[PDB]
């Protein structure tokens, strides 16, 4: 119930389709749910996600980005304390990754 | 110290001469110094010959500190077309063999198989983004008894300095490609009365980049890997303890971190230095952005001559439209670069006591930035 | 009660942690869209399934340009 409204709002936000009476909204939604029900991936391996997180930290340390390395270790260690964790992490990881070298600018 | 040395000599090296040999009527000052002498001297000898500590250091300068130069340029020269293509379709299979062609061509081929075996490729910390030029790294594996002098935490320093001196030696080659484009193309553009201005403006702007990428790159040569190498070579060549090797090795790495811009305080200076890495790849594109229009038309003009065997007046006209925008753009780029390098120098003056202070006098003799202050 | 309202505060704090994680990985997501993705991950789904869709609609917003 909540999940259906969630997939609606994801189409609205991500695709920029704020009118549900657009046929493109319903086509993107049908695409979304059909992709969701096409089970084709293995389940998330928490250990591989952990290894990837550590490797991101090492890449930060290698490039002498000390504030981003300290931030990265700090945020990942706080988040991993109270499955879905590794899911969201992997999700973000594959989603763009784009300027992982850039965009440091650690405000907090 | 003595008991640790003789226990290490049994449990690790496994080469044994069996039973290696007022206070309380004073036998201590007689026994202990002789024992200390014999034990430590044998331990140093057997570690530098049975597992060869020194030959690894010489290939840690040539390979990891990139100080060889012949291998390093010819390797990267053969490695350019791979790195220009994005790194998701690049693997170790294509790394090790082009390394091998470089190795058989260069001075590396004569050397011992141990140090050559211990150089092998690695991928730089694989993460999506398709950064083709960034994905390459050397992993030097130490798994002997000498691992204790070449521990994994100071190899990380080797990796970091290798990374910075990968970026810089990439940019230098981009720059000399610009300089090569000048000496190849411009003897064809002497037949242009209008592009002469903008190409000449690029000639003038380029030499400041060349200069900035050759003053830093002689400070990095002759004070970062020539003085540091010497003082380290002294402090290894005399040293008469395992501790004495290790505790000079560590601070040699730290001192080179202080000489370059990779300290926690000199991050601000490193940002200024990265802003010169912006402009060089910018100017590289602009130089070819000339030729893809400018050189392109003259062949078309030749074919227009073959037609005859009013159109081209408009090609003159659209160029007299195009030239001022490109020239003024180049002007603003020049201003921007000079201003940010002045901002680099003004923070540079008081950072460290001597090392970074000397760099100010290297990068400016002319005192252009006393007359542009 | 109170600790049930301290928990809604501690989830918003963890969400701000995720907001910095979102930008240092450089995702296109922000506070609004990731709020949807969290509830979806509560219901259970492949993250590789959600991400391919988001990779599609972020590039199918240029068919709505």
């Amino acid at each position: 119930a909540q999940q259906e409204r969630d997939v609606r709002e994801l189409v609205r936000g991500v695709a920029g389709l704020q009118d549900e009476a657009d046929p493109n909204f319903q086509l993107a939604l049908n695409f979304a749910w059909s992709n969701f029900r096409f089970h084709r991936f293995l389940d998330v391996n928490s250990h591989k996600i952990e290894k990837t997180i550590e490797g991101i930290y090492e890449k930060f340390v290698i490039h002498s980005d000390l504030s981003k390395a300290a931030s990265w270790k700090r945020l990942t260690e706080e988040f991993l304390n109270a499955d879905a964790h590794y899911s969201i992490l992997s999700l973000l990881l594959c989603l763009s990754d784009s300027p992982s070298n850039s965009s440091y600018v650690e405000t907090p | 110290l003595i008991g640790k040395s003789i226990n290490f000599l049994h449990q690790v090296c496994h080469d044994q001469t069996p039973t290696t040999k007022t206070d309380l009527e004073n036998a201590f000052q007689g026994k202990i110094d002789a024992a200390y002498f014999e034990t430590s001297k044998y331990l140093l000898d057997v570690l530098n010959k049975k597992y060869s500590l020194l030959d690894h250091m010489q290939a840690m300068r040539r390979y990891l500190l990139l100080g060889q130069g012949d291998f390093i340029r010819h390797l990267m020269d053969l490695l350019k077309p791979e790195l220009v293509r994005p790194a998701t379709t690049l693997y170790q299979h294509n790394l090790t063999g082009i390394l091998e062609t470089a190795v058989r061509a260069t001075n590396a081929q004569f050397d011992s198989p141990e140090i050559l075996r211990r150089l092998d490729v690695r991928l730089l910390e694989v993460s999506p983004g398709d950064t083709g030029w960034d994905v390459f790294s050397l992993d030097y594996h130490v798994d002997g008894p000498i691992a204790t002098v070449f521990t994994r935490e100071c190899m990380s320093h080797y990796l970091r300095v290798f990374n910075f001196l990968w970026r810089a030696k990439r940019m230098e080659y981009i720059l000399t490609d610009i300089r090569k484009g000048h000496m190849c193309n411009a003897k064809l553009l002497r037949n242009m009365p209008e592009f002469s201005g903008v190409l000449h403006q690029c000639h003038i702007l380029a030499s400041e980049m060349v200069h900035f990428i050759h003053q830093m790159q002689y400070y990095i040569t002759f004070e970062v890997l020539e003085c540091s190498w010497d003082e380290l070579w002294n402090k290894v060549q005399q040293a008469q303890d395992l501790d004495h090797i290790i505790a000079a090795h560590e601070v040699f790495l730290d001192t080179i971190i202080s000489r370059c811009l990779l300290d926690s305080d000199s991050r601000a200076l490193l940002n200024q230095l990265r802003a010169v890495f912006d402009q060089i790849i910018e100017l590289q594109n602009a130089q070819d952005a000339i030729y893809r229009a400018a050189l392109e038309e003259l062949q078309r003009r030749l074919q227009f001559e073959e037609k005859k065997k009013e159109e081209e007046n408009k090609r003159i006209g659209e160029f007299k439209e195009s030239i001022p925008k490109m020239c003024s753009q180049l002007r603003i780029l020049t201003h921007f670069y000079q201003g940010i390098v002045q901002q680099f120098l003004v923070l540079l003056t008081t950072s460290s006591d001597e090392s970074l202070r000397f760099l100010s006098f290297r990068l400016d003799f002319n005192e252009h930035y006393k007359a542009r202050e | 009660a109170a600790a049930a309202a301290a928990n809604l505060n501690a989830v918003r704090e963890t969400m701000d942690v995720l907001l910095e994680i979102s930008r240092i990985l450089n995702t296109g997501l922000d506070m609004e869209t990731l709020s949807i993705c969290v509830r979806l991950c509560e219901q259970g789904i492949n993250p590789e399934a959600l991400s391919s869709v988001i990779k599609e609609l972020r590039k199918a917003t240029e068919a709505l340009k």
